[PDB]
């Protein structure tokens, strides 16, 4: 960050060169900024993570996941619902 | 995203005009962005008497 | 185009502060606006009319007197006052050719009229006489922005009653009343008396009107939408009658036409 | 080693004309507050390299309802004409001295016309027959104010010998004695390599692109090729005719810098006019040289052919 | 999106016939199935360069 | 063996291609009105090689920016119908993704993707500027992985 | 009250018409406007370094919906369905059912990103806070699929983006 | 930040740079260090024959002085 700069390019990011598997070196997307420091980022807060740690909870992610789609990691939709109508088991005894 | 006084009287030669006053780019002077907690206000109707909806 | 629409993200800008989203704020609601602004608004709002002059007269240099920006403009396409209004034209097509008219003074809808404001009124009916109407438009905006920036009263942000605009949240969660009228009103709505009114504005493309009919439920019966630029392309034969095809382009400029409310 | 030389001559023209495409995209940008391409490599130094590779590799759709010799032929014509057309320059040594050298530049300069027009007509869509006629139209109209100011200029040199042009200004800027007449040529040069100002042939609301419509990918691209070859060419010309400059026998580095900074000058100047001004209409285009350029360069013409003989000035011939 | 259909003796136009339908989204049908309070984005989303108008 | 040549030869060749994709803008509603700020001073996208402006003859990529009604479609389809290869296609915006407000309309069909296959979805209404021009390089880094002359010499 | 724009009629003496010939014939607006746009050049370039550097935002900001959860774990959805009736592009789908523990919540909470118009209604008409726009917009997908979203990854959503919502909601529910 | 375009044209300026001496240097590398010797007029190609004549080793550039003579 440095303060003098336009509201906009007062702050920035050297990405990691590795987040989970890939190596992102030589590219990089605007994905792998951890939620914690997204806010600070885009100018929702004046205030970095570490002068302002976000609250705590055991149901937040420990690790940070870029957008997942195209590699086989990616969100496939699917009924998230029970079973409608249910069929009729036929009998295992004989017809007589 | 200022500049030299030798590329700044070039500018405003060329531009006619004074333009330190007020550029097309914003520092500091913006509005802080973590503001404190606002006390918002009430309406009129807000009192608990004489407040019959039928009026 | 690009040194405009700087200015015009820093108003985007804007627009995501209050509302939520950049370009489609769903913030003007009946009864009222949605919520109030964010702290802080004002100033930048402030900071942003101080310099927008120097870029608008800056635009104007460019533009105004140059030779072949008025010569590809000037006196083509004229329109004649009296078959102006006849054709249904408005807004700053009214204006260019000359007919003092402006929804904002003559009938002021909201608080237009404690605003003070000249409006500009055209000379020869022409392209290059709108054009002008746009910019001085623009500067007469930036004077009323200054008049209602300074004079904004303490007051809550929508209409009291809690029947025709959501409720508090404080009250949402703690007062049955409040409970149940948001519920039905985000369940139900409103339901209007019925009735059919005609209501008009003025957009800034045109006078923009909506004849609304409701029959006298949770539901409207027919919306319909007067857009300005549907008269416009309407007359738009009469507009071009023997000027060339970069005629009929350097027309559909201050035509102003956008193609989302013509065609609805 | 005469090959080499002139390969010397193409390959860096090449390569100007290469970069002459990120140049431009960053001036512009930049009287336009953009940054312009800086990711491909430092400052973007590189993009040019991939979007010539991507148009090779693009592919070139043959147009169904055409001849394809014409297709062919029209690419070959704008490129190899304004690349040969670079040869009998004054560099501080021009490469052919060919005593008529201005002239032969001059006629030269007409067959962009000739690519003009047969790409026009055998691509055979509507953009591009409109496209044809007027770019014709403009070129030739102009062509012919380019001739008497030419004349009229050269009037005062001596002959149509170009590298003596050095040696006629020598003492003071040539523009000097002839800035009104300068003042229409440079005008008229942004009129025939079909500039933002007086393109009138791209005219991207009723023309599009006018004549480099159906072409794609490389037939596509040596019309660019050639197009901002005409740029750095007559930018040259211009440089060399109004803006003159030192030049020690013994030093012959010194006229070539002070020439290549005079065409990068000119060159600016051109995209500084394109980043700024309003587009002509035909009506106007041609209103523009028939009703007021040419009575005014007839005139001229008349002054400087009149002006040596009342002096007593007349240039030497030889 | 538009189309003109434009009949011309070459340069001055004749006659002009534009057709608008070209982004026809049945908004005018559409009102009259959600509340009024549902019905707001429409507009928003109507003219857009004048949103809040 | 051959795939260290072709690798390399192949990986110019779609470096190239991604660094200059030239779009084929398209716009009919709103998502026009972002896309323009969107090459606008701010994200400026003509930084990344990309043009904005490129007549359907000799362009790339297809952003379908707005609502694509059932008129139009028949026009977008001989737009890309001509559009030469390669040609990836980009729709942004909840209308032009599939159906978008206007999903249960009469006259306005319910997807790009049934009139044109669509390469990257941009989700938004309006997908903000950034939004699309992170949708852009998601399109290049699908360039960057191209594989055209290794599944040529490997078919 | 109103001003006319353009009825400046010029002058006629010798100093008027000389300075109008001379602006004619050499070119001074022309040269005006090409000193402005050089003036321009000379200036600071407006272009922000995406995606190093983003754009400016507030905390109201409207983006990927994301189902909440109560601080002890819970998920704050009752199922009241009254983001189902609020949604104009009916892109929210719930079905409920009495859980095995009791409390009412969703087999089927879906999401159809591409009919959503990202308008903020859901999160407003929540009472619980349950549905909420995340601050994220970088989730531009390639397949259709991929953008219809499903119960499970609108939890997991919320479950990602939690630290940004439950900062924004601490700077936002005053005004709401 | 117009320095971005100084990488830009300087490039372009050694492009156009090359062509200078590169014609300018080859005619000095072949003329026996002097320049070409323009010949715009028939006395001086008959000129250039007769010096070339005169060298004896078919080469004009190549020059003797009162050194040949007697
Ligand atoms: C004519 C050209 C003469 C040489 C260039 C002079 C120049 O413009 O220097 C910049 C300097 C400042 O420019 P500015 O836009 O006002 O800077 C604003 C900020 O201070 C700018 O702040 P900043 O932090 O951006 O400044 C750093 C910047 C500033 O730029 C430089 O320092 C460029 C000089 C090389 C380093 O340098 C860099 O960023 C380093 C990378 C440089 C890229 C490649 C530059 C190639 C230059 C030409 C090389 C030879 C061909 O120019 C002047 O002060 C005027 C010089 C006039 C010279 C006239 C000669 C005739
Ligand atoms: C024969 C067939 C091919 C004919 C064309 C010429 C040969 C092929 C092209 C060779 C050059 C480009 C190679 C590919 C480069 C690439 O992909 O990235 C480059 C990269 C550019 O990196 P980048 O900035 O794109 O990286 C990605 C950035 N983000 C993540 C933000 C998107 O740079 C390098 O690899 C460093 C060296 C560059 C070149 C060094 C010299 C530059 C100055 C001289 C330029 C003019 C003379 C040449
Ligand atoms: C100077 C440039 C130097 C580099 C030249 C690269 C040329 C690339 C041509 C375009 C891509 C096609 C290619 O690489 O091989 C063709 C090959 C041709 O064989 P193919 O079978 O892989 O083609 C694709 C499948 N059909 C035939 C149905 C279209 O195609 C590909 O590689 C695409 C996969
Ligand atoms: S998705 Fe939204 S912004 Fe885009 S065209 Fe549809 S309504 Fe307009
Ligand atoms: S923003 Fe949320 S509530 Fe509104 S339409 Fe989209 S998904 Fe439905
Ligand atoms: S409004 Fe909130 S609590 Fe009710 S169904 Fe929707 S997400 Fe669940």
């Amino acid at each position: 960050e440095d303060n003098k700069q336009f509201f906009g390019r007062h702050r920035w990011v050297i990405y990691t060169t590795e987040m989970n598997g890939r190596d992102t070196f030589w590219d990089v997307d605007g994905s792998m900024v951890p939620p914690e420091w997204h806010r600070w980022l885009h100018c929702m807060t004046d205030d970095p993570p570490t002068t302002k740690p976000p609250t705590a909870r055991k149901y937040i992610w420990t690790n940070h996941k870029f957008n997942v789609s195209g590699t086989p990691q990616q969100y496939v939709p699917y009924s998230t619902t029970r079973k409608k109508i249910q069929e009729w088991v036929p009998p295992s005894t004989p017809y007589k | 995203a200022s500049a030299t006084r030798v590329i700044q009287l070039l500018r405003n030669w060329a531009s006619g005009r004074d333009l330190q006053a007020k550029l097309q780019l914003r520092y500091q002077e913006i509005s802080k962005r973590t503001q404190p907690p606002p006390k918002l206000p009430v309406g009129p109707s807000h009192k608990l008497s004489n407040n019959y909806y039928c009026t | 185009f690009f040194w405009m629409f700087e200015e015009r993200e820093k108003m985007f800008e804007f627009y995501e502060r209050v509302s939520g989203a950049r370009m489609h704020a769903a913030y003007i609601r009946p009864g009222g606006v949605h919520q109030d602004l964010p702290l802080g608004l004002l100033d930048d709002i402030y900071e942003f009319s101080k310099n927008f002059s120097f870029r608008i007269d800056e635009l104007e240099e460019m533009l105004t007197n140059n030779r072949i920006w008025r010569n590809r403009t000037v006196d083509i396409g004229v329109v004649t006052a009296e078959d102006a209004l006849n054709y249904g034209f408005s807004g700053v097509m009214l204006r260019g050719s000359g007919i003092q008219w402006d929804l904002r003074k003559t009938q002021p809808y909201d608080v237009y009229d404690q605003v003070e404001f000249d409006v500009p009124i055209g000379s020869r009916g022409d392209c290059y006489d709108r054009y002008l109407c746009r910019v001085e438009e623009m500067r007469q905006s930036l004077r009323i922005i200054s008049q209602c920036l300074n004079k904004m009263p303490p007051g809550e942000i929508k209409v009291d009653d809690a029947k025709v605009s959501p409720p508090k949240r404080a009250e949402m969660k703690t007062s049955m009343e409040s409970l149940i009228h948001h519920f039905k009103l985000y369940t139900e709505g409103y339901q209007v008396p019925p009735g059919a009114t005609y209501t008009a504005i003025e957009a800034p493309k045109g006078e923009f009107g909506v004849y609304l009919v409701s029959d006298g439920s949770s539901r409207p019966y027919r919306c319909k939408i007067k857009a300005p630029g549907f008269a416009h392309l309407a007359g738009l034969d009469k507009m071009s009658k023997g000027h060339m095809l970069a005629d009929v382009v350097a027309i559909i400029g201050t035509q102003d036409i956008v193609f989302g409310e013509v065609d609805r | 080693m005469f090959m080499i030389n002139i390969l010397s001559l193409i390959i860096p023209i090449l390569l100007a004309v290469a970069f002459l495409t990120l140049v431009e995209r960053k001036v512009l940008g930049y009287m336009q507050l953009r940054k312009g391409p800086n990711v491909v490599g430092p400052y973007g130094l590189l993009q040019p390299i991939a979007d010539a590779l991507k148009l090779v590799t693009k592919e070139p759709l043959r147009p169904g309802t055409s001849s394809i010799s014409m297709f062919i032929i029209a690419p070959i014509l704008g490129l190899s004409l304004a690349l040969t057309m670079w040869v009998p320059l004054p560099m501080p040594y021009p490469l052919i001295n060919m005593n008529l050298g201005v002239l032969f530049m001059l006629a030269m300069s007409s067959l962009a016309v000739y690519s003009i027009l047969w790409s026009g007509w055998a691509s055979n869509s509507k953009y591009a027959l409109i496209g044809a006629l007027r770019a014709v139209a403009q070129t030739i109209s102009y062509e012919v104010t380019l001739a008497i100011i030419l004349l009229s200029v050269l009037l005062m040199n001596g002959s149509y010998t170009l590298s003596t042009l050095i040696t006629t200004q020598e003492h003071i800027w040539m523009i000097f004695t002839s800035w009104p007449l300068a003042m229409m040529w440079f005008i008229s040069t942004l009129a025939e390599t079909n500039r933002a100002p007086f393109d009138l042939t791209e005219g991207e609301s009723e023309l599009v692109s006018g004549f480099n419509v159906e072409y794609a990918a490389g037939p596509f691209a040596m019309f660019f090729m050639a197009e901002y070859a005409n740029i750095i060419m007559m930018n040259a010309f211009t440089a060399i005719l109004f803006l003159g400059a030192s030049h020690d026998p013994h030093t012959p580095e010194l006229y070539t810098i002070n020439f290549v900074l005079k065409t990068l000058a000119l060159t600016i100047t051109f995209l500084w006019i394109r980043a700024s001004y309003p587009r002509f209409r035909y009506d106007q285009l041609m209103h523009l040289l028939w009703k007021s350029f040419l009575p005014l360069t007839l005139a001229l013409c008349m002054w400087h052919i009149s002006l040596p003989i009342m002096t007593a000035s007349i240039p030497p011939q030889s | 999106v538009l189309r003109l259909v434009m009949e011309l003796s070459g340069e001055m136009v004749r006659k002009c016939d534009p057709h608008i339908g070209l982004l026809h989204r049945g908004t005018e049908k559409l009102i009259e199935y959600k509340t009024y309070l549902q019905a707001l984005p429409y507009f928003d989303r109507l003219d857009y360069v004048s949103m809040m108008c | 063996r051959g795939e260290y040549v072709v690798a390399k030869l192949d990986d110019l060749v779609n470096w190239a291609r991604r660094s200059s994709l030239w779009p084929m803008t398209f716009g009919l509603a709103c998502c026009a009105v972002e896309m323009m700020h969107m090459a606008a001073p701010r994200y400026d996208m003509d930084r990344f090689g990309v043009v904005f402006r490129a007549s359907p003859r000799q362009s790339d990529v297809m952003i379908v920016a707005g609502t694509l009604t059932n008129k139009m479609a028949p026009a977008l389809r001989k737009v890309y119908d001509q559009m030469p290869e390669p040609r990836y296609v980009v729709s942004m915006g909840s209308c032009a993704n599939g159906g978008g407000y206007y999903h249960y309309s009469y006259s306005v069909v319910r997807g790009c993707d049934r009139i044109v296959p669509v390469d990257i979805y941009v989700p938004g209404c309006p997908p903000t500027a950034e939004a699309l021009l992170y949708g852009i390089l998601q399109l290049q880094r699908k360039i960057k992985r191209e594989k055209r002359l290794r599944i040529w010499y490997r078919r | 009250t109103y001003k006319f724009v353009n009825m400046r009629e010029p002058s006629m003496d010798m100093k008027s018409v000389t300075d109008r010939a001379a602006q004619t014939l050499l070119w001074t607006e022309l040269v005006r406007g090409l000193g402005m746009t050089l003036s321009y050049l000379f200036r600071e370039p407006a272009t922000i370094n995406y995606p190093f550097e983003k754009g400016p935002l507030s905390p109201r900001f409207r983006g990927e919906h994301a189902l909440r959860r109560y601080p002890s774990g819970e998920e704050r959805c009752i199922a009241c369905k009254l983001c189902e009736a609020v949604c104009p592009a009916q892109a929210i789908t719930i079905e409920a059912e009495p859980r095995a523990d009791g409390s009412r919540r969703t087999t089927r909470y879906d999401i159809d990103m591409t009919k959503c118009i990202y308008c903020g209604f859901c999160q407003e008409a929540c009472p619980v806070d349950a549905i909420v726009e995340g601050p994220n917009f970088e989730f531009s997908t390639e397949t259709h699929e991929e953008l219809l979203y499903n119960k499970e990854k609108l939890l997991n959503n919320g479950d990602k983006w939690e630290a940004e919502i439950a900062a924004n909601i601490q700077a936002d529910y005053l005004y709401r | 930040m117009w320095f971005e375009i100084l990488p830009g044209i300087a490039v372009m300026a050694a492009c156009l740079f090359i062509p200078g001496m590169a014609t300018a240097h080859i005619h000095k590398f072949t003329n026996g260090g002097k320049e070409k010797r323009v010949a715009h007029f028939s006395y001086q190609w008959n000129l250039m024959e007769r010096d070339r004549c005169i060298s004896g080793v078919n080469r004009y550039h190549v020059t003797k002085g009162l050194e040949n003579i007697d």
